[PDB]
């Protein structure tokens, strides 16, 4: 259970803080994220008129609005994984 | 013995899955399109835009979070951290 000794000895070991790691995962899923979300807006304005009606208007809230769904989803999972690397894999058992 | 990087790849995987759930629902990709789904072709763009985020998704990820773990060279330490915990319990 995590204290300033066992941390400092992992960062030893590793050659960086562990909390690194971890802050690259999620700074690489939320970029990956944005590109996502950017390319369906992109992907769906090139074909925003189809029959006679613009639907340019739905297409950029309705992708607003899978962001925003996105953002909760990855929020949520990337939290939980956050957890369990710091407690299941970045640390060292009381054996110390 | 050799299990801390196999819980890594296993739970990161897990966890880029997890996060796109609510855009595989066909669902909810259409309410945020009502009108454009009710339209024959904005169908067929929904469901390939859906099938080409998901694949960019996969994709990006796959390779990024690989990238990472061998900059910092993660499956060694964590294999050389299992080795010591195996050694102190022996």
């Amino acid at each position: 259970t995590p204290t300033m000794q066992s941390t400092s000895l992992l960062t030893e070991h590793l050659g960086y803080p562990p909390i690194s790691l971890v802050d690259d995962i999620i700074n690489a899923v939320n970029e990956i994220m944005y590109k996502c979300t950017n390319a369906m807006e992109k992907y769906l304005m090139q074909r925003n008129i189809i029959g006679k009606k613009d639907f340019s208007d739905e297409i950029k809230i309705g992708t607003a609005k899978l962001e925003s769904l996105l953002e909760n989803s990855v929020d949520k999972n990337f939290d939980k994984l956050e957890l369990y690397v710091l407690r299941n894999i970045l640390s060292i058992p009381s054996d110390l | 013995e050799h299990i801390r990087f196999q819980r890594l790849v296993q739970v990161c995987n897990k966890a880029l899955e997890e996060s796109i759930r609510k855009l595989q629902s066909w669902e909810k990709i259409h309410e945020c399109f009502p009108n454009y789904g009710q339209t024959r072709e904005g169908i067929e763009n929904l469901t390939v835009c859906q099938q080409q985020v998901i694949k960019l998704w996969s994709n990006l990820s796959r390779v990024e979070f690989d990238a990472i773990f061998h900059e910092r060279s993660i499956e060694e330490k964590l294999n050389q951290l299992d080795d010591l915990i195996n050694k102190a319990r022996s």
